[PDB]
């Protein structure tokens, strides 16, 4: 666990981080100037106080500031105050405290949200950001539960509503949404959410996610003491940090020390033994979680020819590849009889090779069966036919054939028993296996099979403030400033919130006998949502059955397990689009093409309409 | 055997060298091979004799009967002896003073010297006895594609490189070298057999042409081959064809006069070396990279 | 130590190759990827359908050696600029293949011959490769340092060469690179492989790749002298070469074969070893700048700016200016009030533009070595460095010091001074606005009172650096004029660059300005000999100041203060680089410009050509006051 | 690629002089084709490929009767919206005489092989159209021993110096593209205000039909124009030669100007920085023809007195639509 140590009083800067450090802790959150030291600006006499008007620079190395206190805002400081004065005065100290802090090259500067209207604060706090555009990163305080709506019922004439109010009790996210708005997405700009003693509904909790938290602050007031006076949290606490845990968000404890047997220590450990004692890290799981969150282009291993690393994630993927045999063996059993087995030998060409683990696949299978097979190994990308002829010369031998061309060109010298594909994207069709398998079928026997025989494509709506951040920063020079919102990634996703059950798009079957062959599709898609949220794309997945039972995932349902050969796809829109509760959001999508392009274009419809994505391919073709 | 069959030259008593090289696959290398049947070739269990050389070979020339000296791409000059029974091949010497691809190699008319060429852009003098190199000539700027000894005299041989100079040489003069429009680049020269005054020479266009070094004119020249002119040959004959080797993978043999008598596209591949049969006058023996070992009946 | 790499055009097993060339001590390897003698057929049959496998697998490597360790190579029977017809088409898809799959393999490097003067189709062909794919691929240019024809020996009879003079001619080579890197339209992508021969030519020669992204040198075995002992050396003058290419810090490559083949390749590479520990050690300002070698910055506005607090630290981390600053108040110190006086007359002495006070450290321990009486203040506007003045002086100074948190142009001071130190230098002397703030400062200054510093002046020299204006070049930013990069300074280290003439003085000030028409606007025009062939791609500016009669202060090359490292040079870049011939002569003008605002420079160069007026109404780069 | 508007083809047609040439040279083709006696008995196979509103098939009409020989007319054009035209000209006025078809001529499978194919396809510098790739797609049902007119086409080069039109095209820089993209295209231009500094020379060459069995549309040349005055080079004037048939040809190159025919306009290759060039200095200009399954596109680039860069490289800012 990465960690931090809140204190509103630091006697002395150096014994305080000296002591915070033998605690075990990586970081202090302290205030920069004192935190009573109300300052005067406009009126005299007050005006002219004598300085210092705070503690030297001095006191650390450069290094200790950059790497080990995060500011704080003074609570004296209100520039939402209804009284104009206080306004003018805390603009004044906001400036000043903040441009502290970043004299001093602090990592983090935290600010407070703490009630409905902070649009001051935010207009104060987006001038300065345009005021040298430096590293420094910003982390609002904002309660899980707004402190009003956690006060102890014991008010006479006040009583708390015992009643249900869905909307009201997500209100501190709300506070954040608008701030976060107001300051135009700065990505400079974060969440340090606060959790209290009451947890609220899932559904409170869940307004979150999908939100840049980059720190999880706990108090001491919500820790429980157990039979030897140690500090520990309920079962629903633990939950949460464990929630917490996977987006890796710093830990920040505040609050005096109420459990005084021990040292602050405790608290701290009783997190690092959670966090060691949760299922160890995968080797599946660890080479994922580099990639959390992170954009990549579409590969288009039709137009592009692939790299070879590329080709070496791909075959270093076992699961697949034991699917892919298991699928031609029962294909060859139920092609061939027992008693045929030496007098029938099946033509079975694997159509986009790569370097050839579905040529090992296939003999593997050819032998697993017992059964006979001549071999054809298709590729256009010449440098990994050259990978292709070694093996061959090498191991296959004459069994197996090197063709180096593409399917949709190649004059075949004999009909196929089987076609073997690989040529499927995240979103299954976005490498165009529909056109490329269109092609190489007329060399298939009147009776033969593809494998895959069938694949499909699925969608839903996801919120992700991150996200769709990641996505607005992806705007370059020389092309269209929204360009990078009419385009999809592939990405390992992480922190977002699914908001609807994926459904099905697009579909393609293999062999199409259809004398009027159409690869372009129009779908609709309607996704019931049943929370509150902000609608920022779409996730895509796919399935494929290769043979009869045998089938591929990376649909969260139906996920091959253990299967890290694709990641998801990200459609995502221009504007985001609130969804209330019980709304329905109503998507539309179309694959288009010409003789030259295949492309996507999509739009949401319901609750609200956005603007049709990808028009003309204009951001985004795939080639042919 | 590797697949590309480098160099095929023919013995006195009618037994056939070859030189083959590995240009693909794994290992990038070389091999001797000694064939007292000729038509037992290139089959390897048919031989008389084989070795195996560290990396390929780029050219190769006989040393009267026992020696074999042989152009290496690991910028050294091998000189492999032959066995007392002429059933191993053995390595007398080999030499890294060349700092590039040895490309062409031709044995002087004392039999004792021998004159190298490389991709360094160097030519190299080498008494094969004392095993050193007596004379190291920087007269080229681009890298040296053929080298030919002159057939009756021992100081003097023709070079040409991709600096598009034909230079003939004299080690007696203090300035051996001596240069004779500029056409297309110069790939493959041939003394002619009986009168030490003129020669040919291919180029990269597929044009041979007949020089005489004392008319220093070209006399005449031919179309031959749609692609570069990778070797030329003359035969052993009284009144002596010319083969002419080229990338376009066809045979061509020609008159005295330059016109086509005989063409075969047998190869399907480059044609690398041709060697005339000195027991059948009228039978011509060709290689290329298609492993094929070709045996051409001439009228 | 050294960087290094072997090149060979032999490889028969990769992977005992590899280790052989490990184990001798190099860190990587140039090689070919095809089988350079193996020609490929792509337009006519029968030989077209060749069946392969072409060359050997990518499985023999890992993915971490591929991207490592191996350079490729351009087979050489590719002639993409071949006169025939034929050729030229058939080296133009083997290009592409070679290309394409060292880009399969991802190799760091891949390396290619220019051996003639026109490369224009190779050029075409891998200006269309690098625009599919923006890859990291680095691509080295093998470039002789001398022509294989003006290196040959003179043994052709019909043919001699001249031992004349050819100034031009003989810097050939450069121009074949200039050529190709100019129609590849500045391809960072696109590097310089100088190769190293036997004789070496003039020193001018040598000088035109001054400011060329030279990446690698190449030395062969031939060039290497045997000494005594049998072990491989050079001369005198390639060791000199040799130092040059060090501080460029280039990767060295071996070629050619084991000539002195007593030893072992590790000794040519020991001998290199060698020379770069037996290299002079490097000086505390060396250790600095190298990190900030050709690394550009923004030139900071503390006028404007408020600096953070180590950008100070830096600032301060610099002894032998602040004793230079000492040193002069000392001196004026004693000029000022005479010895039996000491005790009688105090002096003021107001430091303006104090920062974190080290100035005010000095003006103390001058006093106290000069033995007089001062009051000080410490004038600063940036309140951020008031809060550790006002600290210091609570805690240290007491009230002999004064911290005044403000600005010079604002301040009513109390009393009039004796004395006003300053430190609002920039690398150009006035581009931090020091004459408008002095000028401001100055009314409460006594009409007889000196200022530390009393004079500055800026510098000028035209350079050649490809590598800097290639730098410069991808500075474009979105939502702005795409040139605006070219009309603005940076500071910089200048390392890797080309200085074409002797600086010149360009703008002076003087400190108090009597004058009673104060203009602190400047056209000056500079005229700069040249005496060499090069292309002019920016301007370096230095400064120097005198702080008191002989106490002065300089980062100009010919009179730096030495051990100094607190400014670096100032660039000023032109758009479109400008060829100029061995005799003519530079002629630039510059203008300092203001406004009730701003201050800004704009400039042009008005021969041996004209240029475009840079920064014109500081619309790319204004100074704020 | 695009589908031309209607008033285009209007300016087209309205061009006498090219279409009195035309039919001249389609008679000329057909006295030498069918002799005297046979004149009645061989009736010619003649497809007019980029047939547009249909002024070439007026003109093959004309032709057939000042000739007097026997014709069966095709009319090609993958264009539709003038198909409508040319469908209600064949109903109205041609009868079954003509075949209007409405397709690519690199499509098209036609019933029975042509003796002469008549084409249009050519653009102010001759090939930038396309005519080579669609007349080798049209070629295999031409007969073999067929004519195509045209038969040949080149395209001419000249350097320019003007200062004014540089200027013009400088301030074709949009936003959302490369600020330079707009030198590394070319225009359509009346030239006017503008300095010839060297004669023009053939840059590409194209023969049709083109038996050849290894075709290759693609082209490098290199031109070098003496020039005998001091100057700034900002770009080349484009302009085209054509033969028809033999001794009818067409020019707009401004020495062999077909005189009165305003149907195209020069072409203009500029360059990003201008050159200066002193009196004697020759300029060395490269010249690309590129192509791909796809798109076919120039790539051009100044090597003296003074090197450039290569403009429109990989077809970045300009591509030819196939
Ligand atoms: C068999 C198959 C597999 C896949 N799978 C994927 O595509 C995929 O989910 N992932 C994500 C993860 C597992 C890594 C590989 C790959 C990927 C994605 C996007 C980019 S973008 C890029 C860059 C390309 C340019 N070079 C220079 C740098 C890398 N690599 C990649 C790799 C798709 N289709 C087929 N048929
Ligand atoms: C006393 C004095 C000194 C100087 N000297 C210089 O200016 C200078 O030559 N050098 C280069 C070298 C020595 C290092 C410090 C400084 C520098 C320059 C340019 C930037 S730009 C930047 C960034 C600012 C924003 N933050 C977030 C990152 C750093 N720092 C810097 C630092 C000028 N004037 C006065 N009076
Ligand atoms: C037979 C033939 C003729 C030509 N000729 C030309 O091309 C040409 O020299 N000229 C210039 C002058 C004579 C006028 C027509 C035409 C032209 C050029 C460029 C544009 S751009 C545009 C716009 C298109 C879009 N709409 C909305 C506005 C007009 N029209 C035009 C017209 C080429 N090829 C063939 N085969
Ligand atoms: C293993 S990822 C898909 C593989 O199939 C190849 N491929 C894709 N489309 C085709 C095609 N139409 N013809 C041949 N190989 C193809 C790709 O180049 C890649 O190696
Ligand atoms: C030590 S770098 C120059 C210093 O002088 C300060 N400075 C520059 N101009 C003024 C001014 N007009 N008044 C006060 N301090 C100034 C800057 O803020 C910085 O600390
Ligand atoms: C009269 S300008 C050229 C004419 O030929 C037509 N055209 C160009 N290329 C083709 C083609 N491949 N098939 C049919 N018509 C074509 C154009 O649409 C236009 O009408």
């Amino acid at each position: 666990v990465s960690s931090g140590r809140d204190l509103n009083c630091v006697p002395e800067i150096a014994d305080t981080l000296g002591a915070v450090a033998k605690q075990g802790f990586d970081f202090l959150c302290m205030p920069v100037f004192h935190p009573r030291f109300k300052r005067e600006f406009i009126q005299e006499p007050a005006k002219n106080r004598p300085g210092p008007q705070t503690r030297s620079d001095l006191l650390l190395s450069g290094r200790d500031w950059n790497t080990l206190i995060v500011g704080k805002l003074s609570p004296w400081i209100r520039p939402d105050s209804k009284v104009e004065k206080i306004r003018r005065n805390s603009e004044a100290a906001m400036l000043q405290e903040l441009n502290f802090g970043a004299y001093l090259g602090l990592p983090a500067f935290l600010l407070p949200l703490n009630q409905e209207d902070n649009t001051n604060l935010a207009r104060v706090l987006t001038n300065h950001i345009h005021t040298g555009h430096h590293s420094s990163m910003f982390w609002m305080r904002v309660p899980l539960v707004a402190p009003e709506d956690l006060r102890d019922d014991i008010i006479e004439n006040a009583p708390t509503t015992h009643t249900e109010e869905y909307s009201g009790e997500e209100k501190t996210w709300m506070w954040w949404h608008n701030f976060r708005t107001l300051c135009d997405y700065s990505k400079r700009i974060a969440v340090a959410l606060e959790i209290g003693a009451d947890l609220p509904s899932n559904h409170v909790i869940d307004r979150w996610l999908g939100e840049p938290i980059k720190a999880a602050i706990l108090p001491t007031s919500i820790f429980l003491t157990n039979k030897k006076g140690f500090p520990v949290l309920s079962k629903m606490h633990q939950r949460l940090i464990f929630r917490l845990l996977k987006l890796e968000v710093q830990f920040i404890i505040t609050g005096t020390n109420h459990h005084s047997e021990k040292e602050f220590c405790s608290y701290l450990q009783y997190l690092e033994y959670l966090s060691q004692n949760r299922p160890p890290p995968n080797a599946y799981e660890l080479f994922a979680k580099g990639y959390e969150d992170y954009l990549q282009s579409p590969l288009q291993p039709l137009m592009d020819n692939l790299e070879s690393q590329t080709y070496e994630v791909f075959e270093k993927d076992p699961i697949k590849y034991s699917q892919y045999q298991q699928a031609i063996y029962k294909c060859l059993l139920d092609r061939v009889p027992e008693e045929e087995k030496d007098t029938n030998v099946q033509v079975l060409m694997v159509l986009g090779a790569g370097r050839g683990p579905l040529v090992n696949a296939s003999l593997r299978a050819a032998k697993q069966a017992d059964r006979r097979i001549k071999l054809y190994a298709v590729e256009k990308n010449p440098n990994a036919v050259v990978t292709l002829e070694n093996w061959q010369f090498e191991e296959w031998g004459s069994q197996v054939t090197v063709v180096s061309s593409d399917m949709r060109e190649w004059v075949a010298p004999e009909k196929a028993d089987i076609i073997v594909s690989e040529l499927l994207g995240s979103f299954a069709d976005n490498e165009l296996s529909p056109e490329c398998l269109d092609g190489a079928q007329h060399f298939l026997k009147d009776d033969g099979v593809s494998i895959p025989g069938e694949y499909t494509s699925f969608l839903a709506p996801i919120s992700s403030s991150k996200l769709y951040n990641e996505v607005r920063a992806c705007r370059e020079k020389d092309r269209d400033p929204e360009a990078q919102f009419e385009m999809p990634y592939v990405v390992r996703l992480h922190n977002f919130h699914q908001l609807s059950a994926p459904q099905p798009c697009f579909t393609f079957s293999h062999p199409n006998r259809d004398p009027m062959i159409d690869n372009n599709r129009y779908c609709t898609l309607e996704f019931p949502v049943e929370v509150n949220t902000v609608l920022h794309g779409f996730a895509g997945y796919f399935e494929t059955v290769l043979y009869q039972d045998i089938t591929l995932s990376i649909r969260p349902e139906t996920h091959s397990p253990g299967m890290f050969s694709w990641f998801p796809i990200l459609f995502p829109i221009k504007q985001p689009i609130t969804v209330r509760e019980g709304q329905t959001i109503c998507v539309r999508f179309w694959r288009c093409s010409n003789s030259k392009k295949v492309w996507y274009e999509w739009a949401v419809t319901a609750p609200v309409c956005s603007a049709i994505h990808n028009p003309t391919g204009r951001s985004y073709t795939i080639g042919l | 055997m590797e697949r590309q069959l480098e160099a095929a030259r023919y013995r006195s008593d009618g037994a056939l060298l070859l030189g083959a090289s590995s240009l693909s696959g794994r290992c990038w290398a070389g091999s001797l091979w000694l064939f007292k049947d000729p038509c037992a070739a290139p089959n390897e269990g048919f031989c008389s004799a084989g070795v195996q050389t560290e990396a390929g070979v780029a050219d190769l020339t006989w040393v009267g009967e026992r020696g074999i000296l042989v152009a290496s791409d690991s910028g050294a000059v091998e000189l492999w002896e032959l066995d007392e029974n002429e059933t191993l091949i053995v390595s007398k010497f080999c030499k890294y003073e060349h700092d590039d691809i040895v490309s062409t190699v031709s044995v002087l008319s004392s039999g004792t010297q021998a004159v190298s060429g490389s991709k360094d852009i160097c030519i190299k003098v080498w008494d094969l006895a004392q095993q050193v190199v007596l004379s190291s000539y920087r007269a080229h700027a681009a890298q040296v594609t053929c080298v030919a000894a002159s057939p009756h005299k021992d100081s003097v041989f023709l070079s040409c490189s991709e600096d598009n100079r034909i230079l003939l040489w004299d080690t007696r003069c203090p300035k051996p070298a001596s240069q004779i429009a500029p056409g297309y680049l110069p790939t493959s020269l041939a003394w002619h057999p009986q009168q030490s005054e003129v020669f040919v020479f291919g180029d990269e266009n597929g044009t041979v042409s007949l020089v005489d070094t004392k008319s220093t004119s070209c006399v005449l020249s031919s179309a031959v081959h749609s692609q570069c002119v990778t070797g030329l040959v003359f035969s052993p004959h009284s009144v002596p064809f010319l083969a002419s080797l080229s990338e376009d993978c066809s045979l061509a043999v020609l008159d005295s006069s330059l016109s086509e008598l005989f063409r075969s596209q047998a190869h399907r591949d480059f044609v690398r070396d041709a060697t005339w049969s000195p027991l059948n006058h009228s039978l011509l023996t060709t290689v290329g990279w298609d492993h094929q070992v070709v045996h051409h009946v001439v009228p």
